[PDB]
RNA sequence: CGCUGCGGGAUGAACCGAACGCCGGGUUAAGGCGCCCGAUGCCGACGCUCAUCAGACCCCAGAAAAGGUGUUGGUUGAUA
RNA sequence: UGGGAUUAUGACUGAACGCCUCUAAGUCAGAAUCCCGCCCAGGCGGAACGAUACGGCAGCGCCGCGGAGCCUCGGUUGGCCUCGGAUAGCCGGUCCCCCGCGGGGUCCGGUGCGGAGUGCCCUUCGUCCUGGGAAACGGGGCGCGGCCGGAGAGGCGGCCGCCCCCUCGCCCGUCACGCACGCCGUUCGUGGGGAACCUGGCGCUAAACCAUUCGUAGACGACCUGCUU
């Protein structure tokens, strides 16, 4: 029904053609921690792109004019907002499907989350390039909660390191039962050997 | 062009003992330790001989500047064995 | 005692770019991402369903609210498995991104 | 850090092209992205083909960087690859890949009402060795 | 996150509500402070002050002036929150609770 | 499509249900009997396009199929012109559709010949008493029959 | 061209294709196939190139002389 | 009125090019510039707390339910979760040691074009009678009690003791179940969302604006204030 999808090494443009697309087409999308995000180019190159739109304001009353978003998670709506007709209606209505954050809320520390491999640094550049991240940017351009962001992240992945030690437990369990009372089972496992499962 | 290999050696006296994990050194020896990462490189360490006599670095398939790199690295490992070994020195005077 | 349909999408209408021939659709199926698998899904019949606010007829049941447009699928609009199809009176343009379903009916499998 | 390397009698696996699912050699290296190719017991001719098509095995025979193939046909039916090679864990993948989507509707229903009853007898276990740890945590 | 009045307001303090005090019942914390002569308010308010020991980082309070030692014609006070400056969370509730009222 | 074949109906009332073929008839329509005991669907006739065939089949050759079955037989009977033409009326003679005995009959002296041979495969049952469905990931020109 | 619409050139008097009764089906030209936007969601082929102003499709809407142990190719002449 | 990243510049280590070299990889200092701070305003932007209408007729909130009727559309099993690497990873043992039964590392064993696989996993959707064989005590009558976090925007669920009740998963034996006579919107989230008609207990009793007054306020609007005590 719904689809949620972890940022962190993805970049940025490739991430954004794909969502659209899906939006469009009725698909309702999540993504989450946005401020993993990476950007093709050394920072040096990247800061001065978004500098120089900093200095686009109407003259004579810019209270008005572009507003220049600052955080992770309202670029990468700023960026998908490029690519459809936001103008229109159903332009209007696909931007309504999309929800952004930064970092994981609790609705959603709890499910599994997607990935593209089609997006992805490993797959689209060599090790041998340059590239920045997003967080880092927003920082150096006034965004002011880098650092309580940080401390929650910490919180979460204290307590999944809990989840998977218990779901790690199990397995070992679900493992040794096999293997007493396979005597028992001895015939419902053949069949499926025979139609290509667990061989 | 592209050339199929390079590759480029160390050696390591007695007193000292050295490991990797992977692209990551760790020194030992009379006058303590170090560490240091080489994670931003890709290139293939190996340790071969009886207790690690021997260190070798070496590369497949670059470039005029990704080969540069081969002996950079080893360079740096002289300097700590040196270092942890005997200890570096330098001596200023005033005018 | 269930579903005995497949799903697809109403993605929008044969066109250029400047302009429409509203008198054929496009449509993208589940599962369905190569030209050489869409020869299972040819001669097929398609259907749009509605609620609107009148009650209207039902063969075999009572009147409800539900209305439909009917369909036949006929080619193949590209290397990606997309489709082309057509109905008997053209589609309204509020159902763009929304349910068809797509019947097994003609069958020769 | 490298186990598996490109040389004269390194087989591989093509996994796609015209000769995809089919053993076949290594004989010469044409440039940085070629190779010249064989396997007679297999039905496959010399030729050409890229490093982008195949994957490479763990096995490897022994012949002179080229030969006029009777040779490299005794050295293949020497060591026994076929039998070797359905006794990896890598081909039974394959061959249950296969046998899934071979499987019709009939056989599709008997795994059904079996994959059920596997599964409660491995539940109705597990909720007893919890209680016996549970007790014996004392 | 969460806050909490006294048990005693005095009406200089409520006529910050109440735009017209004249033709007013002044029906105001008059159901909030039945929790403090009570039993179940003294587990309910009490288990309140745990969470904010634990669940938060800023602490404030709220005062107000004494109108009647002045003056002007105005009876009204004026509230506003102050912030507590000091070591750690637990002490500025202690030095806080025993200083209310 | 051959003798014995097992084939999913999918259009009408008794639909998504596995049946059992016998023959096709001299009008292009086939005969179904998916076995009233189990699937509750009798003797029908059925249109070959409108159903699919399955590569799950038994052998049926031994069986008396009587001659008296026809498109003749399996005819509907309705539309009398003896009304009064003027009320609430017009679907008003009995309204309603009732078995003769014949039917039975048939029915009964077919599946007693029919059924033994069923038995002889196991768990072949359960797929005539079951129903056919999609669900999540499953498409079906993946899925051979 | 003016008297002449249409597909493409983001837009457009003349540039490129092609000239008009009203409709259905198929195929094309010139251009093109990340998303706006129809179509490559080919397991496309061989190389080049990193820019603290990168480059990006006739008419066309922006730049030269001279230079550079930046990097890849080549010619000539010498030395081992 | 205070900081952060860096320019121009000067330097470190160090290759290519045995040597040399501020650069190729990688580091350091660095400014009336830049961004933020302090400072002004506060979004078709959220939050916590208070009180919630008995008068000559009135009227509302919560819980629990029986029938109906209007308007607005979607949909047609579900997936309750390690972190991260990529010229390397995962599991088990934890033989051996470190951090307060837990986690970190060395040494070992298996796996690795990932079978402890999302090319995946769970879940069965024809009902009923009895009459035999393998595998077996699960649940709840908006059931009997407490523990919580959750606190990043929960709008959220979970594990032991009782009043009761029952025989469901697999394989065979025996039949019934409108067999509606070839056919379209069948089949589930659904007690959906919003108003109006609506059937008993447990609980509730007020405010804003105008007129009037004040001048810290003011073109008029607005704003600061006082008056059955
Ligand atoms: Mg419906
Ligand atoms: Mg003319
Ligand atoms: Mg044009
Ligand atoms: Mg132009
Ligand atoms: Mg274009
Ligand atoms: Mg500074
Ligand atoms: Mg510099
Ligand atoms: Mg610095």
């Amino acid at each position: 029904q719904v689809l949620v999808l972890d940022g962190r090494g993805h970049l940025l443009g490739r991430l954004a053609a794909i969502v659209a697309k899906q939006v469009l087409l009725g698909r309702k999308v999540v993504v989450v921690r946005c401020e993993g995000i990476n950007i093709s180019g050394n920072f040096y190159r990247n800061k001065l792109k978004y500098l120089a739109f900093l200095r686009k304001r109407m003259n004579t009353n810019p209270s008005r004019g572009p507003y220049h978003f600052r955080a992770p998670s309202r670029i990468f709506w700023r960026t998908v907002r490029g690519m459809l007709p936001h103008k229109t209606k159903r332009g209007q209505a696909a931007l309504d499907r999309l929800k952004v954050f930064d970092g994981i809320p609790p609705p959603y520390d709890k499910k599994k989350r997607m990935v593209v491999p089609a997006a992805l640094k490993v797959v689209r550049l060599k090790p041998t390039r340059k590239f920045a991240y997003l967080g880092r940017l927003a920082h150096e351009v006034g965004w002011k909660y880098q650092a309580v962001t940080a401390t929650l992240e910490e919180k979460r992945k204290e307590k999944a390191k809990i989840h998977y030690r218990k779901k790690k437990q199990l397995m070992r369990l679900r493992k040794q039962a096999e293997k007493n009372v396979e005597k028992k089972i001895d015939r419902f496992t053949e069949v499926l050997k025979t139609h290509g499962f667990l061989v | 062009m592209k050339t199929i290999l390079s590759n480029q050696t160390v050696d390591i006296p007695e007193n000292v003992d050295i490991s990797l994990k992977g692209r990551t050194v760790i020194v030992k020896g009379p006058r303590g330790t170090l560490r240091r990462d080489f994670n931003h490189i890709n290139v293939e360490l190996s340790l071969l001989g009886k207790k690690k006599k021997r260190l070798r670095v070496d590369k497949w398939w670059g470039n005029r500047k990704e080969l540069a790199t081969v002996r950079t690295i080893c360079s740096h490992v002289q300097n700590m064995i040196k270092g942890v070994t005997l200890g570096f020195r330098y001596k200023m005077r005033s005018v | 005692s269930g579903r005995l349909w497949c799903k697809a999408i109403f993605a929008g209408y044969k066109r250029g770019l400047r302009n429409q021939r509203e008198h054929t659709a496009l449509l993208k199926i589940e599962g369905v991402y190569a030209r050489d698998e869409t020869e299972f899904y040819l001669g097929k019949r398609c259907a749009y369903v509605y609620k609107a606010k009148n009650n209207t007829v039902t063969p075999g049941g009572k009147p409800n609210k539900t209305r439909v447009i009917w369909g036949k699928v006929t080619r193949a609009h590209g290397n990606s498995g997309m489709v082309r199809a057509k109905f008997r009176s053209n589609l309204p343009a509020k159902a763009i991104g929304h349910r068809i379903r797509v019947m097994l009916y003609p069958s020769r499998i | 850090v490298f186990r598996r390397f490109v040389e004269v009698g390194r087989v591989a696996y093509v996994s796609f092209g015209p000769h995809a699912g089919k053993l076949v050699a290594i004989v010469d290296v044409i440039d940085q992205n070629r190779a010249l190719v064989d396997g007679p017991c297999t039905r496959v001719r010399r030729q050409a083909m890229p490093f982008k098509c195949m994957q490479l095995t763990d096995f490897i025979l022994k012949f002179p960087h080229s030969a006029r193939q009777k040779y490299v046909r005794k050295a293949w039916e020497k060591a026994d690859i076929n039998t070797k090679w359905a006794a990896t864990r890598w081909a039974k993948k394959i061959e249950a890949r296969e046998r899934k989507a071979k499987m019709t509707d009939f056989d599709r229903y008997k795994v059904m009402k079996a994959k059920k009853m596997r599964n409660r007898i491995i539940k109705n276990e597990v909720k007893k060795l919890q209680r016996a740890a549970l007790l014996k945590a004392s | 996150f969460k806050t909490v009045f006294a048990e005693h307001i005095s009406d200089e303090c409520k006529r910050r509500f109440y735009k017209n005090w004249h033709k007013s019942k002044k029906k105001a914390f008059t159901k909030y402070c039945k929790k403090w002569q009570d039993d179940a308010g003294k587990r309910q308010l009490d288990k309140d002050f745990s969470s904010m020991k634990k669940y938060c980082q800023v602490i404030r309070v709220l005062a107000h002036t004494q109108m009647r030692l002045l003056p002007l014609r105005q009876k009204k006070a004026h509230l506003m929150e102050i912030q507590v400056n000091g070591g750690t969370v637990a002490e500025k509730l202690d030095w806080a609770r025993e200083r209310l009222e | 499509i051959t003798p014995g074949t097992i084939l999913i109906i999918l259009t009408g009332r008794h639909r998504g249900k596995r049946v059992v073929f016998l023959k096709q008839l001299s009008s292009g329509l086939l005969l179904v009997t998916g076995p009233l005991s189990l699937n509750r669907v009798p003797l029908r006739r059925t249109h070959q396009k409108f159903v699919i065939a399955t590569s799950t089949k038994i052998d049926i050759s031994g069986v008396k199929i009587p001659k008296h079955l026809t498109d003749a037989y399996f005819k509907k009977k309705q539309l009398r012109k003896p009304r009064h033409q003027e009320g609430e009326i017009f679907d008003t003679e009995k309204e309603k559709y009732e078995i003769t005995e014949q039917r039975k009959v048939d029915q009964k002296a077919v599946d007693s010949q029919i059924l033994p041979k069923i038995k002889a495969v196991p768990q072949l049952q359960g797929y005539l008493r079951s129903v056919f469905a999609l669900t999540n990931g499953v498409y079906p020109h993946k899925l051979v029959f």
